[PDB]
C-alpha cells in the first residue's frame, strides 16, 4: 500500500473550549526507519493546525501549497482564516487532483480567531471533509486510535484532563503500529496559549 | 463617401458599409448573366465577352456545377466567383454526409450567403466581389432559382440577371409568362435576351453560355447540348435582325 | 448508504441514512447526504463521497446562476440535465450516484441519476449499498397519492430496512419533506438504534503521561 | 489594422519611448509618497488622495500594501494598475517561499516585477503601468531595505525617495537633512513629517507605516490618528521654539 | 431489452419492454424505450442507458435545428443518418443501438437500423438482448401488407415471447404509432399480455 | 465632437458616445422599412411591410417574419443579412439552450441573450454593429403572451406595443395614445390596431399583399404566419 | 491614394489596386511565348543576363514528367508557386498513381492565389505562369496571373513587349494545330523575336525551350541544346 | 483581434478613453447608495421614454448573491455584462470556500474586470459605474467600482445626471447612526433633487440589504415610502 510506505498517524480531539493536535514522529521508508523527528503537524494561525499522515513527500507539498494559497488568502482578506474556511480550502487542493491524488488524509484542529469554538476535522485523500465534536484519526493505525478514542473520549475535557486522553490514544495506538511512532507530539490549543509537549514514548 | 470606406467593420455616418457597395461596384462592372425559371426547371445564359482570340472554347466559364443537381452562374470577380462555388460545393457535400441526400437549394443559398454576409463584418477580410445564382430542380421542390449578392442576401426568383445589362435584361424577361413555359422552348429566349444587351460598339467580341437543369435532365445540372445551344443562337441572331 | 426518494399528494420526500465507512470501519456516524440544490429542489448522495459532494456543489451553484439569471424559481428537469451531461463526459469515474427530487411550475418530480450519465424519473426509487432492503419496503407498500404522513411513515422505514440490513448503512434517518410551499428538513427525522450508553470511567490522573519536552506559547498579547 | 494601432511599444526619433515618458506624467498627479531608510527600521510616509466626508473607512490603509511577511509597498499612479502589480508581486513572494522555503529577498521582488514593467514596454502593444512603487523590506543579506521602480521597469535603491506630487521638490528637501548612517526612525519620522508638511497638515490626510524588527519577526504597522497627530504636533512645536 | 418496430402502409409501430437491469437487479420495471427525435420520428433504445440517453438526446437538437432551418420537418432519413453518423463516429466508445423510425410526407412510413454505425432499412427490425429468442417467431409470423392493428399485435405478441424467455426483458410493454395523422401512445400492462406456453 | 478614431471603430467620443453604435441604428432605416409590435390580453401580433417592386421575384421568399422555435416567432428591421445572420444566432441559441437545460428558451431570455451578443460588437473594435433590429414574439407559461426588442446597442427590453424602422417615433406615438384608452384587448383588436398603426403612419390603405402578420396566442401558442385571404379578412374588416 | 496599400480594400470603382499592382510585376519581366499544336505544348522564352558577365535567369522549370512552366514576375513568388504545383503532382502520383490532370492543377493554383487576395496583411503572388502540359485531353497551355484568374489558351505571351508576340500568335493560330514540332518551335520564337527590338536577334544565350507531347517528357533546352531550333529563317 | 491597447496615455498623463467613459456616466441616470447603521440602499432612476415599456421586464437594481446587490450609472449594456461577472465571481468564490463573498472581495475581483478592459487589446472600457451593497461580518457595505477599475468605500454617494448636487445634499442628510428605513426616505430625496417629473413606484427602483440579506423592494412598497413625500 502507498499509505503504508511510510506509515504514521494523525489525531485530533475536542475538549471543552480548547482542542488537541498530535501526530507520530517516525520518517520511515518501508521497514528502515530513518528519522524520528518527522514534523506532520503544521501551524495555519495562532490557534489553527494541520496534521498530515501518508506518503510523507505528499504530506510536505500538500502542506506548502496550502501554505501558499493561505497567505495570499489572508493578504487579499486582511483576516486570519476561519477553521471551516481552512477545510474548504484543502478540500479544494486535494479534490483537484481527482484522478492522480496526494496520498495524505488531512486532519484539521483550532478555535474560532472570532468565536473561540472548538473546532475538529478530517478529509480523505480526495478532498471530502468530515466535521465531527469529538476526535478524528488518520493514519496506517486508523483502527487502533478509533478504539483507544472511542474507549476514553468524554465530552467538555478541560485542557488537562484532554491532554491525558489525546496522549494515552495516540501512545497505546501506534504501540500496535509496526510502522508508527519513534514519539508523539501532543498540541493543547487553548484561547489564551497553545501548549507543546512531546511525549517518553516507546522507541522500537 | 471618403473617410468611412476602408473597412467592412467601420458604418459611415449615415447607416452604409461603402465597402459592400464597392464589392457590388465590381459586379456592375463585369458582363451580364440570366436565369429564368420555368414551369420544368431552371435555364442560365451568360454573356461571356472574349478578351482575345488567343484564348480556347470554354476558357473562363462562368456557369458551375456546385453539386449534381446543382448549377450557379456568377457575375463579378472571377478568382472570388471561383472561392465561392467551391465553398457551395463543400456546403452541398457536407449535407449529404450528415443526412444522406442531396441538399435543398433554398437551404443551400441560405448556408453560402452567410459566408458571404460573413466577409462584410470586419476589417481583417474583404466582402466578395461576386454576385451568383442557384438553380436546381428536384420533384418534391420543383424548379429553384436563388440569387445572391455581395452583402449576403439571397432571394428567390422566377427571371433574374446580374452585371452591366441587369435592368435591361430585366425589362426584356417580364416579357415572358415563364411559369407556363418549358425549358426547351426557354432556351432560346434566354440566349434571345443576351444578344439584345450585348453592346457590340463597347464589346468586340462575347460567347454564350447555357446551363439547364430540369425534368428533361433528370434533376441534373448540365449544359445545354452544343446542337440545341446552336438552334438558341441561331434564333437570337435572326430575331435580333427583324 | 441507503438514499430513498418517494412522490406523494403534495409533493417528494427524500430520505438518507447518516454513515460514511472507510472500507468495513464507521467513519462518521452522523454526515449529511440530503444535499440543497435551490430552494425546492433537494438531492440525496451515495457512491464516491467526495463525488457525490462536488457535483451536488457545482449543481446548487449554476442552479442558482440560472435563477438569477432567468428570474424565475429553477426546474427539476434542469439539475437532471446538468448532471447527466456533466456524468457522462467522465464516463463513470466521477462515481455519483443520485436521487434528485423537487417541486417546480410542473409539480414534484423524483429522478435517480447513476454516475455514467443515465437517468429515470420515477414514483418511487433507492441508491446506495442498502438500496435494495429500502426498495423492498416501497415496492410493498407504495400506493400513488399518499398523504404526507403515510408517505413519511414509508419512507422512514424504507431507510430504517437499510440501515438495519446493509452494513454500509446505519445511525439516523434524515428526511426533506418538498412541497409547493418550500421544503421542511427533518434532521434526525428517526434513531433505530436508541443511545447506547455505558460505564465509560475512564478518567486518566493528571501525570500519568510520562512528558519529556513543555514549551508554552502566550497568545494574550495579540488578544 | 495599421489605421488604429497606437503603436505603444516603438521607438521615437531621440531614442525614446514616448507611452513611458506620458506615464511618468500621470505619476507626477498622484500622491505624494516618501520612503526614508533608517538603522532601526523604515518607512513609508503617503500623501492621502481619498479624503472626503462620505468615504467610508473599510480598509486598514489607502496606498499601504503588505506583501510578504518582511515586505510592504506604496503607489503613485493609475490605482487600478497599482492593484494589478501589488497582487503580482504577492504571487511572486509566495511562488519563491513554496520553491526555497525562505522569504524573497526584497530586490529580487522588486526585479521580477520590473521584468514584467519592462516586457510591457518592448512587445505585446500594450499601454505600460502607470505606477511607481516604494518598497520597504527586511532581509538576512542587506537588513532594512528601501526601493523604487517606474513604469518604464527601472529600479534603484535609495536611503530616502519621492514620487508622486511635488517629488523633486521633496527629494531636494530629504538630501538637505538626511544623515546616512545616523538615521533611527524617530529622526527619519520627523524628517517624514517636515518634508510633506512642505510639498503638501493634518491626520486625515497623511498615512505613515513602519517596518521594524522584534525578537527576530519583522512589524509591519500602519500608525494610528493619535499616533500621527503627536508626530504633527512635535514638529509645529519644534518651528514654535524657532519663533 | 427487447425493441421492435414494423413499417406499414402509411406509418410504422414501435414497441419496447420496459425492464432496465443493472445485472440481477432490476433498478427500473417501467421505463419507456421509445423517445421521439422530432414530431413524428422516434428511436427505440437498447444497449448502454448513458449512451442511448446521451446519442437521442444530441440526435433530438440536431434534428431540432435542422428541421428550423428547412422549414419543413426532418426526413426519416436525415435522423436515421444523424443517429448512424454519431453511433459510427463514436464506435469504440458507444454501446448502445438505437433503432430509428417514422413518418415522412416524402417516404412515409420507415425503419431503420443503426446497429455499430451502419444504415439499413428493413420491412421490421427487432433489436436487445430479447430479440435474439425472437428471430424464428418474426420469421414465421411476419407478413407482407399488415393493417396497423396487425403490426402492433404482432409486436405485443413477439416481445412478450421475448419478455417471458429472456431474464433482462420485462415488465409492460409500450407501443407508438406513427402515421401522418400523429402519434399514438399505448401501454400492455403486465398483467394483460398475451398468453403462450410457459412451462 | 469627436477625437481620433471614435467615428470609425467602437470607441468612447469625448461626450461618452459611441459614434459607430449611433450609425448602425441609422442603418436599420436604410431598409425603408417599418415594423410593429402589439401585445393583447391572450395574444402577441407582428407587423412589417412586404414590398416587392418586380414581378420576377417569388414573394413567398420576400420576408421578414422567421420562426425561431415552434412557440417563438420575430421580425426583423434593417439590413437583411445582419437581419438573417441574427435570426440563425437566435435560432441556434434557442435549440442550444433546450439541449443544456431541458425546457424551452423563455422570449426574455432569448432576447437578452441576442442583445449580449451585440453588446461585444458595441466594445470590441475590429468588428461592426449588426444594421439591424430584433422583435420577438411568443407566449409564456407563467407570464403570458410577450413582445421583446434588442437593438444594435446591444439594450433589450419588453413591451406592451413596440415598433422598428423608418417610422418607429410616429408609429409608438400613435400606440401610446391608443393603449392610454379603454381596450379589452382581444385578437381582433391587437391584430386591428398594429394593421391600422402602420397603414395611418405610412398614410396607405393596404393591400394583402402589401404587408405580412405574424401571430402566437394561449390558445395556440405555435408561431403563425398569416396567408394573403387571412390578412385580406381583417383588411375588409377595417374598410367598415 | 487611400485605396492604394491594402489588398481587403475596394476603390469606389469597383477595383482591387493592389492587385493591379501586383499584375504589373508580370509585365515588367522578360516575355515569354506558350503554344500547341495537336500533340506537342511548347514554352519558349527569353533569358535576360544582368550584365555580360552574368549568365541569363532561368525562364523554365520543371513540375513533372508531363508538366513545365515559363515564368514572368518575382522570382521568389515563381519558385514558392512551383514547389506548390511539384507537390501537388507528388500528391497525385502517390495517391491515385496516375499523373495529375493538367486543368486540374490550373484549378489549384487559381484556388491558392486568391487566399491571399481576401485578407488584411496579405498580398497576391506577383507572378504570372505559362504552363505546358500533356494529358488525357492532349496538350495544353495554360495560363495563370497575381489576380488568381486563369486562362485555356491555344497560344499565349506575357511579359515585357509581349504585345508583339501575341500580335503574332493571333495571325498564325491557324497553322499552330498542324505544325510539327520544328515548325511550332520555330513560330514560338518567331513570336518571342517580335517583343526584342531591331537590334538585337534571338541568340543560343538568350534562348530558352521547353516541350512536352505524346512521344516526349517534359524537356528543357538551354545553351547548345537550342542551336538546331535556331536554324531555318533569320529573316527580320 | 486587435492586440494592441485601444486607451493609452496623452502626453500630459492622462488616459483619455477613461475620461470619456466617465463622462458616458455622468451623462447617465441617476443612482443613489446609503449606507444606515443596520443595512444600506441603492436607488435609481428607472424613467422609460414611454408608458408602452413593459416596467417590469428589465431591471436596474440587480441582485449578485443572497447578501449582495448592485446598481450603476452610464450605459445599461455594459453592465449586464458586470452582472453577470460578478454573479460568476460569487459562485466561484463559494465553491472553494463554501462562505458567501465578502462584498469587498467581490468589489475587488470586478474592479478587476473592468482595469482589464483600459488595457486589453482592441477594446474600449466599460462605460459604468457601480454600487455595489452587501452584509457580511456584521455589517453594511457600500462601494462605488467606476470604468478605470478604482474603487471607493462610501458612507453615502450619487453618481450620473447631477451627482455633485446629490452628494452635497447627503453630505448634509447624512448621521452614521441612521436606520434603514430613514436613509431608504433620504435616498427616494436624493433623486427627487434632480428627478423630472412626477415621481411614481413604477419610474424609480429601490434595493435594500440589511441582515436578511439584499432584495429589491416591490412597488407596493416603494409607493408606502413615496406616501410620505
Ligand atoms: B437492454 O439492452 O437490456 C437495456 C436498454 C435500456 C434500458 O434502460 C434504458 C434507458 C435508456 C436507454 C436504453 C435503456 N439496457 C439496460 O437496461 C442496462 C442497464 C444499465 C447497465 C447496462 C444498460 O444500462
Ligand atoms: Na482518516
Ligand atoms: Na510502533
Ligand atoms: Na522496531
Ligand atoms: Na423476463
Ligand atoms: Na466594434
Amino acid at each position: 500500500s502507498i499509505m503504508s510506505y511510510n506509515g504514521g498517524a494523525v489525531m485530533a480531539m475536542k475538549g471543552k473550549n480548547c482542542v488537541a493536535i498530535a501526530a507520530d514522529r517516525r520518517f520511515g521508508i518501508q521497514a528502515q526507519m530513518v528519522t524520528t523527528d518527522f514534523q506532520k503537524i503544521f501551524p495555519m494561525g495562532d490557534r489553527l493546525y494541520i496534521g498530515l499522515a501518508g506518503l510523507a513527500t505528499d504530506v510536505q507539498t500538500v502542506a506548502q501549497r496550502l501554505k501558499f494559497r493561505l497567505n495570499l488568502y489572508e493578504l487579499k482578506e486582511g483576516r486570519q482564516i476561519k477553521p471551516y474556511t481552512l477545510m474548504s480550502m484543502v478540500a479544494n487542493l486535494l479534490y483537484e487532483k481527482r484522478f492522480g491524488p496526494y496520498y495524505t488524509e488531512p486532519v484539521i484542529a483550532g478555535l474560532d480567531p472570532k468565536t473561540f469554538k472548538p473546532f475538529i476535522c478530517s478529509l480523505d485523500l480526495i478532498g471530502c471533509p468530515m466535521v465531527t465534536d469529538d476526535f478524528v484519526v488518520s493514519g496506517t493505525c486508523a483502527e487502533q486510535m478509533y478504539g483507544m478514542c472511542e474507549s476514553l473520549w468524554e465530552p467538555n475535557m478541560d485542557p488537562d484532563h484532554l491532554f491525558e486522553t489525546i496522549s494515552q490514544a495516540m501512545l497505546n495506538a501506534v504501540d500496535r503500529d509496526a510502522v508508527s511512532g519513534m514519539g508523539v507530539i501532543v498540541h493543547i490549543i487553548e484561547k489564551d496559549k497553545i501548549t507543546t509537549r512531546t511525549l517518553k514514548a516507546r522507541m522500537d | 463617401g471618403t473617410g468611412y470606406d476602408l473597412s467592412a467593420s467601420t458604418f459611415s455616418p449615415d447607416g452604409r458599409v461603402f465597402q459592400v457597395e464597392y464589392a457590388m461596384k465590381a459586379v456592375e462592372n463585369s458582363s451580364t448573366a440570366i436565369g429564368i425559371r420555368c414551369k420544368d426547371g431552371v435555364v442560365f445564359g451568360v454573356e461571356k465577352l472574349v478578351l482575345s482570340k488567343l484564348y480556347e472554347e470554354g476558357s473562363n466559364k462562368r456557369l458551375f456545377n456546385v453539386d449534381r443537381h446543382v448549377g450557379m452562374a456568377v457575375a463579378g470577380l472571377l478568382a472570388d466567383a471561383r472561392s465561392l462555388a467551391d465553398i457551395a460545393r463543400e456546403e452541398a457535400s457536407n449535407f449529404r454526409s450528415n443526412f444522406g441526400y442531396n441538399i435543398p437549394l433554398k437551404h443551400l443559398a441560405d448556408r453560402v450567403a452567410m459566408y458571404v454576409h460573413a466577409y462584410t463584418l470586419y476589417s481583417a477580410v474583404r466582402p466578395f466581389g461576386c454576385s451568383f445564382m442557384l438553380g436546381s430542380y428536384s420533384v418534391n421542390d420543383g424548379a429553384q432559382l436563388y440569387m445572391i449578392d455581395p452583402s449576403g442576401v439571397s432571394y428567390g426568383y422566377w427571371g433574374c440577371a446580374i452585371g452591366k445589362a441587369r435592368q435591361a435584361a430585366k425589362t426584356e424577361i417580364e416579357k415572358l409568362q415563364m411559369k407556363e413555359m418549358t425549358c426547351r422552348d426557354i432556351v432560346k429566349e434566354v440566349a434571345k435576351i443576351i444578344y439584345i444587351v450585348h453592346d457590340e460598339v463597347k464589346d468586340k467580341a462575347f460567347e454564350l453560355e447555357l446551363s439547364w437543369v430540369g425534368e428533361l435532365t433528370n434533376g441534373r445540372h448540365e449544359i445545354v447540348p452544343k446542337d440545341i445551344r446552336e438552334e438558341a443562337e441561331k434564333y437570337a441572331k435572326e430575331s435580333l435582325k427583324e | 448508504t441507503t438514499i430513498a426518494g418517494l412522490v406523494f399528494q403534495d409533493g417528494v420526500i427524500l430520505g438518507a441514512d447518516t454513515r460514511a465507512t472507510n472500507d468495513s470501519v464507521v467513519a462518521d456516524k452522523s454526515c449529511e447526504k440530503i444535499h440543497f440544490i435551490a430552494p425546492k429542489i433537494y438531492c440525496c448522495g451515495a457512491g464516491v463521497a467526495a463525488d457525490a459532494e462536488m457535483t451536488t456543489r457545482m449543481v446548487a451553484s449554476k442552479m442558482e446562476l440560472h435563477a438569477l439569471s432567468t428570474g424565475r424559481e429553477p426546474r427539476v428537469a434542469t439539475v437532471t440535465r446538468i448532471l447527466r451531461q456533466t456524468l457522462f463526459r467522465y464516463q463513470g469515474h466521477v462515481g455519483a450516484s443520485l436521487i434528485v427530487g423537487g417541486v417546480d411550475l410542473t409539480g414534484p418530480q423524483l429522478y435517480g441519476v447513476h454516475p455514467h450519465g443515465s437517468y429515470s424519473r420515477l414514483p418511487f426509487t433507492a441508491l446506495g449499498s442498502g438500496q435494495d432492503a429500502a426498495l423492498a419496503v416501497l415496492e410493498d407498500r407504495f400506493q400513488p397519492n399518499m398523504t404526507l404522513e403515510a408517505a413519511q411513515g414509508l419512507l422512514v422505514e424504507a431507510v430504517t430496512a437499510g440501515i438495519l440490513g446493509d452494513l454500509g448503512s446505519g445511525g439516523n434517518v434524515d428526511a426533506c419533506v418538498i412541497t409547493k410551499t418550500g421544503a421542511k428538513l427533518l434532521r434526525t427525522l428517526s434513531s433505530p438504534t436508541e443511545p447506547v450508553k455505558r460505564s465509560g470511567r475512564y478518567h486518566f490522573v493528571p501525570g500519568t503521561t510520562a512528558v519529556l519536552t513543555q514549551t508554552v506559547k502566550p497568545l494574550t498579547l495579540e488578544l | 489594422s495599421r489605421r488604429y494601432d497606437s503603436r505603444t511599444t516603438i521607438f521615437s526619433p531621440e531614442g525614446r519611448l514616448y507611452q513611458v515618458e506620458y506615464a511618468m506624467e500621470a505619476i507626477g498627479h498622484a500622491g505624494t509618497c516618501l520612503g526614508i531608510l533608517a538603522n532601526d527600521g523604515v518607512l513609508l510616509a503617503a500623501e492621502r488622495r481619498n479624503i472626503h466626508k462620505l468615504l467610508d473607512e473599510v480598509f486598514f490603509s489607502e496606498k499601504i500594501y503588505k506583501l510578504n511577511e518582511d515586505m510592504a509597498c506604496s503607489v503613485a499612479g493609475i490605482t487600478s494598475d497599482a492593484n494589478v502589480l501589488t497582487n503580482e508581486l504577492r504571487l511572486i513572494a509566495q511562488r519563491y517561499l513554496l520553491q526555497y522555503q525562505e522569504p524573497i529577498p526584497c530586490e529580487q521582488l522588486v526585479t521580477a516585477l520590473c521584468d514584467i514593467k519592462q516586457a510591457y514596454t518592448q512587445f505585446g502593444g500594450k499601454r505600460p503601468f502607470g505606477v511607481s512603487l516604494l518598497y520597504i523590506g527586511w532581509d538576512k543579506h542587506y537588513g532594512f531595505q528601501l526601493y523604487q521602480s517606474d513604469p518604464s521597469g527601472n529600479y534603484g535603491g535609495w536611503k530616502a525617495t519621492c514620487i508622486g506630487n511635488n517629488s523633486a521638490a521633496a527629494v531636494s528637501m530629504l538630501k538637505q537633512d538626511y544623515k546616512e548612517g545616523e538615521m533611527t526612525l524617530k529622526s527619519a519620522l520627523a524628517l517624514a513629517i517636515k518634508v510633506l508638511n512642505k510639498t503638501m497638515l493634518s491626520a486625515e490626510k497623511v498615512e505613515i507605516a513602519t517596518l521594524t524588527r522584534e525578537n527576530g519577526k519583522t512589524v509591519i504597522r500602519v500608525l494610528k490618528q493619535k499616533e500621527v497627530e503627536q508626530l504633527i504636533k512635535k514638529h509645529e512645536e519644534e518651528e514654535a521654539k524657532a519663533e | 431489452t427487447t425493441i421492435m418496430a414494423v413499417e406499414f402502409d402509411g406509418g410504422v409501430v414501435m414497441g419496447s419492454d420496459s425492464r432496465v437491469s443493472a445485472g440481477e437487479a432490476v433498478v427500473n420495471r417501467v421505463f419507456d424505450k421509445l423517445s421521439p427525435l422530432h414530431e413524428r420520428i422516434y428511436c427505440a433504445l437498447s444497449g448502454s442507458a448513458a449512451d442511448a440517453q446521451a446519442v437521442a438526446d444530441m440526435a433530438a437538437y440536431q434534428l431540432e435545428l435542422h428541421g428550423i432551418e428547412l422549414e419543413e420537418p426532418p426526413l426519416v432519413l436525415a435522423a436515421a443518418n444523424v443517429v448512424r453518423n454519431i453511433s459510427y463516429k463514436y464506435r469504440e466508445d458507444l454501446s448502445a443501438h438505437l433503432m430509428v423510425a417514422g413518418w415522412d410526407q416524402r417516404e412515409g412510413g420507415q425503419v431503420y437500423g443503426t446497429l455499430g454505425g451502419m444504415l439499413t432499412r428493413q420491412p421490421f427490425a427487432i433489436g436487445g438482448s430479447g430479440s435474439t429468442f425472437i428471430y424464428g417467431y418474426v420469421d414465421a409470423a411476419y407478413k407482407p401488407g399488415m393493417s396497423p392493428e396487425e403490426c402492433r399485435r404482432f409486436t405485443t405478441d413477439a416481445i412478450a415471447l421475448a419478455m417471458s424467455r429472456d431474464g433482462s426483458s420485462g415488465g409492460v410493454i409500450y407501443l407508438v404509432t406513427i402515421t401522418a395523422a400523429g402519434v399514438d401512445h399505448r401501454v400492455i400492462l403486465g398483467n394483460e399480455l398475451p398468453k403462450f406456453y410457459d412451462e | 465632437s469627436s477625437a481620433g478614431f471614435d467615428r470609425h471603430i467602437t470607441i468612447f467620443s469625448p461626450e461618452g458616445r459611441l459614434y459607430q453604435v449611433e450609425y448602425a441604428f441609422k442603418a436599420i432605416n436604410q431598409g425603408g422599412l417599418t415594423s410593429v409590435a402589439v401585445r393583447g390580453k391572450d395574444c402577441a401580433v407582428i407587423v412589417t411591410q412586404k414590398k416587392v417592386p418586380d414581378k420576377l421575384l417569388d414573394s413567398s421568399t420576400v420576408t421578414h417574419l422567421f420562426k425561431i422555435t415552434e412557440n417563438i416567432g420575430c421580425v426583423m428591421t434593417g439590413m437583411t443579412a445582419d437581419s438573417r445572420s441574427q435570426v440563425q444566432r437566435a435560432r441556434y441559441e434557442a435549440a442550444n439552450w433546450k439541449y443544456k437545460y431541458g425546457y424551452e428558451i423563455p422570449v426574455d431570455m432569448l432576447c437578452k441573450r441576442i442583445a449580449d451578443i451585440s453588446q461585444v460588437y458595441t466594445q470590441n473594435a475590429e468588428m461592426r454593429p449588426l444594421g439591424c433590429c430584433m422583435i420577438l414574439i411568443g407566449i409564456d407559461e407563467e407570464q403570458g403572451p410577450q413582445v421583446y426588442k434588442c437593438d444594435p446597442a446591444g439594450y433589450y427590453c419588453g413591451f406592451k406595443a413596440t415598433a422598428a424602422g423608418v417610422k418607429q417615433t410616429e408609429s409608438t406615438s400613435f400606440l401610446e395614445k391608443k393603449v392610454k384608452k379603454k381596450f379589452d384587448w382581444t385578437f381582433e383588436q391587437t391584430v386591428e390596431t398594429a394593421i391600422t398603426c402602420l397603414s395611418t403612419v405610412l398614410s396607405i390603405d393596404f393591400k394583402p399583399s402589401e404587408i405580412e402578420v405574424g401571430v402566437v396566442t394561449v390558445e395556440n401558442p405555435k408561431f403563425r404566419i398569416l396567408t394573403e385571404a387571412e390578412i385580406d379578412a381583417h383588411l375588409v374588416a377595417l374598410a367598415e | 491614394n487611400q485605396y492604394d496599400n491594402d489588398v481587403t480594400v475596394w476603390s469606389p470603382q469597383g477595383r482591387i489596386h493592389q492587385i493591379e499592382y501586383a499584375m504589373e510585376a508580370v509585365k515588367q519581366g522578360s516575355a515569354t511565348v506558350g503554344l500547341k499544336s495537336k500533340t506537342h505544348a511548347v514554352l519558349v522564352a527569353l533569358k535576360r543576363a544582368q550584365s555580360e558577365l552574368a549568365a541569363h535567369q532561368k525562364k523554365i522549370l520543371h513540375v513533372d514528367n508531363h508538366i513545365g512552366i515559363s515564368i514572368a514576375g518575382l522570382t521568389a513568388d515563381a519558385r514558392l508557386l512551383c514547389n506548390f504545383m511539384r507537390q501537388e503532382c507528388l500528391d497525385s502520383r502517390f495517391v491515385f498513381d496516375r499523373p495529375l490532370p493538367v486543368s486540374r492543377l490550373v484549378s489549384l493554383i487559381g484556388s491558392k492565389t486568391q487566399i491571399p487576395t481576401q485578407r488584411y496583411g496579405r498580398r497576391p503572388y506577383g507572378v504570372g505562369l505559362l504552363i505546358a502540359g500533356y494529358d488525357d485531353m492532349g496538350p495544353h497551355i495554360f495560363q495563370t496571373c497575381p489576380s488568381a484568374n486563369y486562362f485555356d489558351c491555344r497560344a499565349m505571351s506575357i511579359g515585357a513587349r509581349s504585345q508583339s508576340a501575341r500580335t503574332y500568335l493571333e495571325r498564325h493560330m491557324s497553322e499552330f494545330m498542324e505544325c510539327n514540332l520544328n515548325e511550332l518551335v520555330k513560330h514560338g520564337l518567331r513570336a518571342l523575336r517580335e517583343t526584342l527590338p531591331a537590334e538585337q536577334d534571338l541568340t543560343t544565350k538568350n534562348v530558352s525551350i521547353g516541350i512536352v507531347g505524346k512521344d516526349l517528357e517534359f524537356t528543357i533546352y538551354d545553351d547548345d541544346d537550342v542551336s538546331p531550333f535556331l536554324e531555318g529563317l533569320e529573316e527580320r | 483581434g486587435y492586440s494592441f491597447s485601444l486607451t493609452t496615455f496623452s502626453p500630459s498623463g492622462k488616459l483619455v478613453q477613461i475620461e470619456y467613459a466617465l463622462a458616458a456616466v455622468a451623462g447617465g441616470a441617476p443612482s443613489v447608495g446609503i449606507k444606515a447603521a443596520n443595512g444600506v440602499v441603492l436607488a435609481t432612476e428607472k424613467k422609460q421614454k414611454s408608458i408602452l415599456y413593459d416596467e417590469r421586464s428589465v431591471h436596474k437594481v440587480e441582485p449578485i448573491t443572497k447578501h449582495i446587490g448592485l446598481v450603476y450609472s452610464g450605459m445599461g449594456p455594459d453592465y449586464r455584462v458586470l452582472v453577470h461577472r460578478a454573479r460568476k465571481l460569487a459562485q466561484q468564490y463559494y465553491l472553494v470556500y463554501q462562505e458567501p463573498i465578502p462584498t469587498a472581495q467581490l468589489v475587488q475581483r470586478v474592479a478587476s474586470v473592468m482595469q482589464e478592459y483600459t488595457q486589453s487589446g482592441g477594446v474600449r472600457p466599460f462605460g459604468v459605474s457601480l454600487l455595489i451593497c452587501g452584509w457580511n461580518e456584521g455589517r453594511p457595505y457600500l462601494f462605488q467600482s467606476d470604468p478605470s477599475g478604482a474603487y471607493f468605500a462610501w458612507k453615502a454617494t450619487a453618481m450620473g445626471k447631477n451627482y455633485v448636487n446629490g452628494k452635497t445634499f447627503l453630505e448634509k442628510r447624512y448621521n452614521e447612526d441612521l436606520e434603514l428605513e430613514d436613509a431608504i426616505h433620504t435616498a427616494i430625496l436624493t433623486l427627487k433633487e434632480s428627478f423630472e417629473g412626477q415621481m411614481t413606484e413604477d419610474n424609480i427602483e429601490v434595493g435594500i440589504c440589511n441582515e436578511a440579506g439584499f432584495r429589491r423592494l416591490t412597488p407596493t412598497e416603494v409607493k408606502d415610502y413615496l406616501a410620505a413625500i
